[PDB]
């Protein structure tokens, strides 16, 4: 099986700032999915294929990385963007990183 | 002399990757058995008696069987041509009618069920005023009880009128060669250890493809092309468990299949020039149609695919084979067509094993349906006429279509289930070598020659 | 000579070879480029597509300095900024598909240079014959 | 090994069967055909053709100066050109070449060239 | 548009079996697979299985076999070919299974695989 | 069989001489004569096919004249790579009979 | 040069202009002339009609003094009885549609004169090589 | 037919001389009797065996003329 | 900005002299120089684009040479219609800087 591990856990920052989340995979060589879920709402796909933005996605979300190391960078944060973020390889999941208003 | 001049050369051999429409071409030997006995015996240009493949040198192209074209084209062509062999035949519009069915005359076991229901009904004669009472035999899988009295109906009475297949035309496979038009070429990869993705080192161009017998087989693809020296597993992405795994092995497995029940074709006159072919009497014993494989060759070939499957998951891996999980009839059981008769055979006796990292024959029963819903169209069903006598066929199991289960939560073992799914997985086991390229002449290069005026 | 063999140097047989190897056999590859109830409509569409491509290539050649010849020199100098590789390494070593993927950016510019040079050669030939 | 490389035993017992094989290959086309030929180079005489066969058929064409004592066989799947010379005396002590016999013609009409290159031989001594 | 309509949230007893429907509309139902996923608090997401509604070919998670079941029912009329119904019958109910369930569909782009599920239902809460 | 006589067995010349090897036949082999170059110990490689046509690969130094029964190979500007035994091959009728051998020193 | 504009001199853009204006741009108009369940049959009929026309024009040119060139001088003198208008007024003032409607009566005679002159040039070229 | 002519020594002309000598072993009939007496269908049925050889000779002569023309312009 | 210096301000010559206007640049404008003719009171009209190519419409008297930073317009057979101020225009980078002006009397 594949185990996903998210590094920062809870990230408390201010609006307007930038942020960089990081995930690490046990087995390299495949893609990575990035999901956004707000508080008590329906989830929504941010990034598929680790570099492609989905529908209804602004370009301030940039996914990057290779091998086991993957980055999701958000530039010029908004208060709507303070939510939970998941990393996903085929059927496995991370435990979700929390973004909080400092 | 250091200043060079441009030159255009026309007819330069260089191709690009492309998508075009190849044209079918069957062999002229099937035209010798003429008069519309199968499809494409009259709608196909006869083949070239010298298929002329040309082995190349120092060349390497990257192939991809999964994003390949012309498997979609084969699927669309076979679907549309299958639809084209039904328009001259008869619609069963006066047949969706009140059926008075009883049990078939047989020593009835109350624990089991009889698989034949004997149904008599009103049918219109050739004359519009007079109607007759006529009887026939069907299976449980084609009729349903509508709601004492016991009156049934056909299962397709509320979706579509079933076009009866013409009993003149047969459903045996004949080799179709897909030939490319002028300006295009077909490249086939002759490397032995080629897993169908990436650069192949030894390719060769050909004008037409080799023999593709088109089989209708969900699990356990029949009559395929055998592998070269060992078993080869192929997938688009191994860690993806939603992608099917195509297993093609070297030595074929002989499978026999038969219906031992002797049937009687009976004609009923629907109207003027309209004939409905039903089942008459069952001559002899009422037995269950079945298939056989050899026990030892099946155990050996499963050992071979275990030996090859341990290359993708490490050595210390426990591999087990379990049956299909569930769905419709023709995706959990393996379905095929033994000379105009559709079998749906149980494969629980085959995928029932476990494998550790240290004269008999398997018989399996089948069910027989007469009405089919091939390719699951919304309003297109098809009745199949009964055929005379004991029906047996010999075929060769060549490969498998497997699916790895949804392993999470520290899975020590990895199980594999059979599953047919899309029909395109069958055709990708035959067009996996070929790709279609567009010849673009007129290259351009400098040399040291300026044109004299 | 009794006892006479043959290698059937067929269509598309100098792919991996060098440029100067394929320059001899290109004529047969140019020769084989042409010939080759709804299925007749498909094969007809494919056949007229093939002749559409052949006539496009013949017209594209014809406005240049050669009408029906297969080897053609013109009066446009080879811009060294395109590929900057000298004669021997491109005439002895490099293959054709490599040569395609090396200069697949300046092809249209080469087409325009050929067309402009041929058209000014047309006007110069028409004006050379003006004084006669 | 190189193309047309002859291998096998280098010493043949008196009046036994010399049996040599040769690394052959298929042509660029399935439509191609070669003629593979055994030729010996003797110190006494010059080059002497032993025999050969078409790659298309199984008929053997040989020199009747050896008086039909040859068994010329081939296996294109195994890259095998084989001479089984029988009743081998010391007169057949020679360096044997195996030769490809074919033409290089360009387009479907004419002749355009013949290539009859040879591969490096193997000295077989009979005593 | 692509619409995925679930049923309302339900409350069950331990040892029962909950049937959750998932109606899909706005696309050709026979082409795209249906996945089922769960969300448990302090556990994150956990995958259940998929079903291709063309035939009903299913695949389950390994640790949930014997308990779950998936069926489908197609739309058989030449006027409404788009809509379709998927099902999930979850048996062997324990109080650990109190979670929010989703039935999802992948995207339709060319580089889109199967697991990057674009379209999501509104979710169904199951409390035991 | 058709006898093939190649002459001389050996011919000596300095660097740059045009030499001539004469191959005669007993019967009509009209233009079926090959010319082969063999390094001592190595395999014979082709020089001339059909007795007047230069094979692609060897230089224009190797030229060929003659017809019928009599042919003459001609080496203009004799080279140090021409130290080899030369053979004229009959391929008109069965069997294949070859030359005697012409050494260059 | 940064700050570089462009006028996209498109297909059919020198209609009202003079002859010598259209003589430069005619090559692109010649280039654009070619390319472009019953509806496929209509579009197929239109496409093969277009190539029927293009092949007719290429054949009609080919029996004359030029095979694939776009500018062609021949050895037939211009009969003054046709239009009797001198060089400057027909090369600077007159448009093309006007020039079409001015000599739309002697066109076939000009075709026959070209064909006869080219055929006698063929026989003279064949006899010039007779003594060689 | 246009392509079969075009690889030979003429592109669009209707009369075409080449540099291949007429092999007398084909028909061995001299100039006057074939230019004044014989008809066309007779001429077709007289040499309907060596036509492909004539095609190959034309093609090889034109291709070597192409390489000689390209090498004549090499030194310029 | 890129400075453009045009010389001379005025040059005097008789009827039929080949004159030369020198335009120098501070930076690499390699062949992005235009030559313009302006009647006194009227609009400047184009003579030379890309510093060496004759524009259609003006005569072959207006020729251009030079490269890099230094260019020279050349008037063979100076005419009475050449009484005009000439300007060399840089168009390599922003901003557009033009010449000083060369008067012909
Ligand atoms: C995988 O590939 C194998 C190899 O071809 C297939 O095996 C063949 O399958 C076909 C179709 O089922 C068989 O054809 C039928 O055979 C019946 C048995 O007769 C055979 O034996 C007699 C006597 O020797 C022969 O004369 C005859 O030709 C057969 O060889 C016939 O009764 C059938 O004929 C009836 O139907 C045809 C249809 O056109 C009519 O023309 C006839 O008049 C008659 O009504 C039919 O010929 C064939 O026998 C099988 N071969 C073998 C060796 O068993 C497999 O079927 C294929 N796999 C799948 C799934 O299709
Ligand atoms: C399951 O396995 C298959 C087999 O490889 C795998 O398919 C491949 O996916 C990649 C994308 O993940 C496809 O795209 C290529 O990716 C490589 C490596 O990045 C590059 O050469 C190209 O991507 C570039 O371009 C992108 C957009 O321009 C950039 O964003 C990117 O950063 C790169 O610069 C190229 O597009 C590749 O074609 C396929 N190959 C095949 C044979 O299908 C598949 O992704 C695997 N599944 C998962 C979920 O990973
Ligand atoms: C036609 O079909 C009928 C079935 O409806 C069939 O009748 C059955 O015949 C057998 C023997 O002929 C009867 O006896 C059985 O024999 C087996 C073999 O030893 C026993 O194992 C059975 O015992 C089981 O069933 C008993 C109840 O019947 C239990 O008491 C016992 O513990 C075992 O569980 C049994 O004795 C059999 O009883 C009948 N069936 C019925 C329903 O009575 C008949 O033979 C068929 N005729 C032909 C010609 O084929
Ligand atoms: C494909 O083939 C497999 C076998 O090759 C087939 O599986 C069998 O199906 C039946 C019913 O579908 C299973 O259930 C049996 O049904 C009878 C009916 O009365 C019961 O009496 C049986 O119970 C006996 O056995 C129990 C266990 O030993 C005893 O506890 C009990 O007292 C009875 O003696 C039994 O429930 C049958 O078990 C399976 N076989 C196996 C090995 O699992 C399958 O149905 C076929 N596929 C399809 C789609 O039909
Ligand atoms: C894969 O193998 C398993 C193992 O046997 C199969 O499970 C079996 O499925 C049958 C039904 O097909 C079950 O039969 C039962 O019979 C009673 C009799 O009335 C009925 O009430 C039940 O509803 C059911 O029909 C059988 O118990 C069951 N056995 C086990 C151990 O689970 C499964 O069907 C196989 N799958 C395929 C696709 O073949
Ligand atoms: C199916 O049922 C029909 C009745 O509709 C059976 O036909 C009768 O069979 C009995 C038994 O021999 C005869 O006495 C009657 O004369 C038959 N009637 C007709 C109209 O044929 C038929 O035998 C049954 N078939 C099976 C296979 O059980
Ligand atoms: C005729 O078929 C009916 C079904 O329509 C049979 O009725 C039931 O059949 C099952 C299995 O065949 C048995 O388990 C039930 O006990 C049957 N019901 C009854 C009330 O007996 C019926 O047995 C068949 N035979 C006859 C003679 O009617
Ligand atoms: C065939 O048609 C006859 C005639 O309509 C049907 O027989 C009728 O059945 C109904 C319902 O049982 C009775 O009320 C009528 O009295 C019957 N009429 C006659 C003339 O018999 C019969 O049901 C139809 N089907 C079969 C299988 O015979
Ligand atoms: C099929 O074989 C190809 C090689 O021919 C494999 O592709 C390479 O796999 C390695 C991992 O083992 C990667 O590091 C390379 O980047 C891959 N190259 C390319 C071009 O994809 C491929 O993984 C094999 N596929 C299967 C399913 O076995
Ligand atoms: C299936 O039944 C038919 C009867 O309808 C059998 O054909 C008979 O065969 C015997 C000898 O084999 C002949 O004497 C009869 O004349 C045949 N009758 C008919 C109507 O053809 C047929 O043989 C049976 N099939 C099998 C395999 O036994
Ligand atoms: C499958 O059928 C074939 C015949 O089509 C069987 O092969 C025969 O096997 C017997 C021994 O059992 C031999 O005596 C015959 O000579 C064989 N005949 C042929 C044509 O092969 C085979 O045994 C069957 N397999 C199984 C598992 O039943
Ligand atoms: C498994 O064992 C084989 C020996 O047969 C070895 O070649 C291979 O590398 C091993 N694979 C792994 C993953 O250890
Ligand atoms: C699986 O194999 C066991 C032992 O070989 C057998 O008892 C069982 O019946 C098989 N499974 C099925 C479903 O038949
Ligand atoms: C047709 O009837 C069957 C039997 O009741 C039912 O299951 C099916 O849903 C019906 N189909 C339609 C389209 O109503």
């Amino acid at each position: 099986e594949i185990v996903l591990t998210q590094s920062p856990g809870i990230l408390s920052l201010s609006p307007g700032e930038t942020a960089t989340l990081f995930c690490k995979a046990s087995q390299g060589g495949n893609a990575m999915t990035w999901y956004q879920k707000r508080r008590g709402q329906v989830p929504r796909l941010l990034i598929y294929d680790t570099s492609r933005r989905a529908s209804g996605v602004p370009d301030r979300f940039v996914g990057s990385g290779s091998g086991t190391d993957f980055f999701l960078t958000i530039n010029k944060l908004d208060r709507e963007d303070f939510a939970v973020y998941y990393c996903q390889q085929f059927e496995f999941f991370g435990l979700g990183s929390e973004l909080e208003v400092h | 002399a250091e200043n060079l001049w441009v030159t255009v050369y026309y007819g330069v051999p260089v191709w690009k990757d492309a998508e075009t429409t190849l044209f079918c071409a069957s062999d002229a030997k099937a035209y010798e058995t003429e008069k519309h006995n199968v499809w494409a015996t009259h709608a196909c240009v006869p083949t070239d008696p010298n298929p002329q493949e040309i082995h190349l040198e120092n060349v390497t192209e990257e192939f991809n069987m999964w994003k390949n074209n012309m498997v979609e084209q084969m699927h669309t062509d076979i679907i549309s041509l299958w639809d084209q062999s039904l328009k001259p035949c008869v619609k069963l519009t006066p047949l969706c009618v009140t059926l008075q069915c009883t049990n078939v005359t047989n020593n009835i076991t109350d624990d089991m069920r009889g698989e034949l229901k004997n149904c008599s009904f009103n049918m219109t004669t050739e004359l519009r005023d007079k109607k007759q009472k006529v009887y026939s035999l069907f299976y449980r899988l084609d009729v349903v009880q509508i709601n004492s009295n016991k009156e049934y109906r056909l299962i397709n009475c509320n979706t579509s009128a079933c076009t009866q297949a013409c009993p003149k035309v047969s459903f045996e496979p004949i080799p179709i060669h897909y030939c490319a038009p002028a300006g295009f070429a077909i490249l086939k990869c002759k490397d032995k250890k080629f897993n169908g993705t990436g650069p192949c080192p030894s390719v060769s161009t050909v004008q037409c493809t080799h023999g593709i017998k088109p089989v209708v087989s969900t699990q356990l693809l029949l009559n395929g092309s055998l592998a070269e020296e060992e078993v080869m597993i192929r997938s688009e992405n191994i860690t993806n468990n939603a992608k099917n795994i195509l297993v093609q092995f070297n030595t074929p497995v002989q499978i026999n299949c038969t219906r031992p029940n002797n049937n009687t074709r009976k004609s009923i006159r629907i109207g003027p020039g309209q004939a409905f072919y039903a089942t008459g009497d069952i001559i002899g014993d009422i037995r269950q149609a079945h298939c056989n494989v050899s026990k030892a060759t099946w155990n050996e070939t499963l050992g071979k695919v275990v030996k090859q499957l341990r290359k993708h998951f490490g050595n210390n891996t426990i591999i087990r084979f379990a049956n299909s999980s569930g769905g419709d009839l023709e995706v959990t059981t393996h379905s095929f067509n033994c000379g105009g008769e559709f079998f749906y055979c149980n494969t629980s006796g085959l995928f029932n094993s476990t494998w550790i990292s240290n004269n008999d024959s398997i018989t399996l029963p089948c069910r027989i349906k007469q009405i089919i819903n091939m390719w699951q169209r919304i309003g297109q069903c098809m009745y199949a006429p009964p055929i005379q006598g004991v029906i047996r066929c010999v075929s060769n199991i060549t490969g498998l279509i497997l699916t790895r289960d949804g392993g999470s939560t520290n899975s020590t073992t990895e199980t594999f289930r059979p599953g047919g799914g899309d029909m395109r997985d069958n055709w990708r086991s035959e067009l996996y070598k070929y790709k279609v390229v567009k010849i673009e002449p007129l290259g351009v290069a400098p040399t040291r020659c300026k044109r004299r005026v | 000579a009794v006892g006479i063999g043959a290698v059937f140097l067929g269509f598309l047989g100098a792919a991996g070879s060098t440029m100067g190897a394929a320059s001899m056999t290109l004529t047969v590859q140019a020769r084989n480029l042409l010939s080759g109830t709804v299925w007749g409509i498909k094969q007809l569409q494919a056949r007229v597509l093939a002749v559409e491509r052949y006539l496009r290539d013949q017209q594209l050649l014809g406005i240049w300095g050669c009408s029906g010849k297969l080897i053609c020199c013109t009066n446009v100098p080879w811009n060294s900024s395109w590929s900057n590789r000298n004669l021997s390494e491109i005439w002895d070593n490099m293959t054709w598909l490599q040569w395609d993927k090396e200069i697949s950016n300046y092809t249209q510019i080469i087409y325009g240079l050929l067309e402009e040079s041929q058209n000014q050669q047309e006007k110069n030939e028409q004006d050379l014959l003006a004084l006669d | 090994q190189v193309q047309l490389q002859v291998s096998g035993p280098g010493v043949v017992r008196p009046s036994e069967t010399l049996s040599l094989t040769c690394e052959v290959s298929s042509g660029s086309t399935s439509r191609d055909f070669f003629y593979w030929s055994w030729v010996r180079q003797t110190p006494g005489k010059g080059l002497e053709w032993i025999g050969g066969m078409y790659s298309n058929s199984e008929e053997t064409n040989h020199n009747p100066s050896l008086k039909s004592r040859v068994i010329i066989s081939k296996d294109t799947s195994k890259n095998e050109f084989s001479l089984r010379l029988t009743s081998v005396t010391a007169a057949d002590t020679a360096v044997y070449f195996c030769s490809s016999r074919a033409k290089i013609y360009y387009s479907a009409s004419y002749s355009g060239g013949r290539i009859d290159v040879w591969g490096p031989g193997l000295l077989v001594t009979v005593s | 548009q692509v619409q995925l309509v679930q049923s309302g949230a339900v409350i069950k007893t331990p040892g029962s079996s909950v049937k959750i429907s998932c109606r899909a509309s706005g696309y050709n139902f026979r082409d795209y697979s249906i996945h089922w996923v769960r969300l448990i608090p302090d556990k994150g997401f956990e995958w259940i299985g998929w079903i291709k509604p063309l035939w009903g070919a299913v695949s389950y998670a390994r640790q949930l076999q014997g308990r779950v079941s998936m069926t489908r029912q197609l739309s058989q009329d030449p006027d409404d070919p788009d809509w379709g119904v998927a099902y999930m019958e979850f048996s062997g109910l324990t109080p650990a299974d109190t979670a929010e369930y989703f039935c999802v569909r992948r995207g339709s782009c060319d580089y889109c695989g199967d697991f990057p599920w674009q379209y999501w239902g509104q979710g169904t809460v199951v409390v035991v | 069989d058709i006898q093939m006589t190649q002459s001389p067995s050996s011919l000596s010349a300095s660097i740059g001489d045009r030499v001539t090897v004469t191959c005669r036949a007993s019967q009509g082999i009209d233009k079926d004569l090959s010319w082969f170059q063999q390094k001592p110990g190595k395999a014979p490689t082709l020089l001339i096919y059909t007795a007047s046509t230069l094979q692609t690969g060897v230089s224009s130094r190797f030229s060929g004249s003659g017809s019928g029964t009599d042919f003459s190979l001609t080496i203009n500007n004799l080279q140090p790579e021409d130290v080899a035994t030369y053979f004229c091959q009959q391929d008109f009728s069965f069997p294949l009979t070859f030359g005697g051998g012409t050494k260059v020193d």
